[PDB]
């Protein structure tokens, strides 16, 4: 379960 | 001809390094305004918390020396960082305002909350807060106030913990200080505290996350134990024992409740896919929840005990979990009684310490 290494605060 | 200078933020002054531009306003901590800035020098965006004259009031000045003490004391990838302090005042017959300058990150969960994630990123952000709670109690101190205004993200997906202000060591030993939807019942009901506290602020956020909108309400103080208990329903008869006996009244009035399963108050509906592997289910959630949210302090699953949870661990890390432990000068014990005097000096010595 890769890390992830992006949020979305569109 | 100066090293520092002044800006007109609407009637707030800032009064800071030439090395620092462009602020706009962003926010409030326990205490102080705070800007967001341009660092020329470093040629990066930056926070800075401007702290006026804290050694005014026990307050302000224990507040204060917490935040600079735990500031500089503490180093982590999930507690915000200390990159800068200082007072324009260039002595302590003339000293008044401090200055911190720390790390700005792109917003904080408000936010987030409102969006609709799926597990790896809830299960991850949560792992980072969790992380960064054991970190700050690997040394003994509680946060006290977490809350999604605490706490901020950035779009590489990573989280810091922030605001120190209000932290410390067990209770009891002033009431309304900590928000009032995040409170723990051994807080609503001023039994004091201990570490796993903040587990109880960690449940909130979670199923505020999931359920879109805050956990308990609360019209009011006291209000916020109806939402409680409307909720998770009337404890037990062996843990009314633990409250002190005027409070201990009231609450044996409450009108009595069984209160909703945790599959109820989360039902599936609410969840992303369930996942591409096991450990990540909405169930998974659920239990760790149900593990959180627990009115009894005594009951209460720990930060690390949550670390292992299936639903967490899987991002588990040793050489971020069981890091160093911040050193923490015992000089402080972080509750004793001072003077506008020795506070303002304190102060005064552990800013000029830090420039």
């Amino acid at each position: 379960p890769k890390r992830p290494t992006t949020l979305n605060l569109f | 001809d100066n090293n520092f200078y002044s800006v007109e933020i609407g009637d707030s002054t800032f009064t800071v390094l030439k090395r620092y531009q462009n602020l706009k306003p962003i926010g409030s901590g326990a205490q102080g305004i705070v800007c967001a800035a341009y660092d020329a020098i470093l040629e990066r965006n930056v926070a800075i918390k401007k702290l006026s004259r804290p050694f005014q009031n026990q307050t302000h000045a224990k507040r204060a020396y917490r935040e600079l003490v735990l500031m500089k004391v503490v180093n982590h990838k999930n507690i915000i960082g200390l990159l800068n302090v200082f007072t324009p005042q260039k002595s302590l017959e003339e000293f008044q305002d401090v200055y911190i300058v720390m790390e700005l990150m792109d917003a904080n969960l408000s936010q987030v909350i409102q969006m609709e994630l799926d597990h790896e990123r809830m299960s991850y952000l949560l792992y980072q807060m969790l992380v960064g709670i054991k970190h700050l109690h690997s040394a003994g101190i509680i946060h006290r106030d977490l809350k999604p205004s605490n706490i901020v993200v950035k779009s590489d997906a990573t989280l810091k913990i922030l605001d120190f202000g209000l932290a410390r060591t067990a209770g009891t030993s002033t009431p309304y200080v900590v928000t009032r939807y995040y409170r723990a019942p051994e807080v609503i009901l001023g039994m004091g505290y201990k570490e796993n506290v903040d587990i109880w602020s960690v449940g909130c956020i979670m199923g505020e996350m999931i359920k879109g909108g805050v956990l308990f309400p609360g019209t009011d103080h006291i209000d916020q134990w109806n939402k409680v208990i409307e909720q998770l329903g009337t404890p037990s008869p062996e843990f009314m024992k633990k409250l002190q006996p005027t409070v201990r009244t009231y609450v044996e009035n409450r009108p009595k409740y069984a209160g909703y399963s945790f599959e109820k108050l989360f039902p599936d509906v609410l969840f992303p896919a369930d996942s591409e592997h096991n450990k990540l289910k909405a169930s998974q959630a659920r239990d760790l929840l149900s593990k959180m949210l627990v009115i009894d302090a005594s009951k209460r699953i720990s930060v690390d005990e949550a670390l292992q949870h299936p639903y967490i661990n899987v991002w588990y890390d040793p050489s971020e979990a069981e890091a160093p432990p911040p050193k923490i000068p015992d000089k402080q014990l972080d509750e004793r009684e001072h003077t506008i005097e020795e506070w303002k000096e304190l102060i005064y010595k552990e800013v000029m310490d830090l420039e």
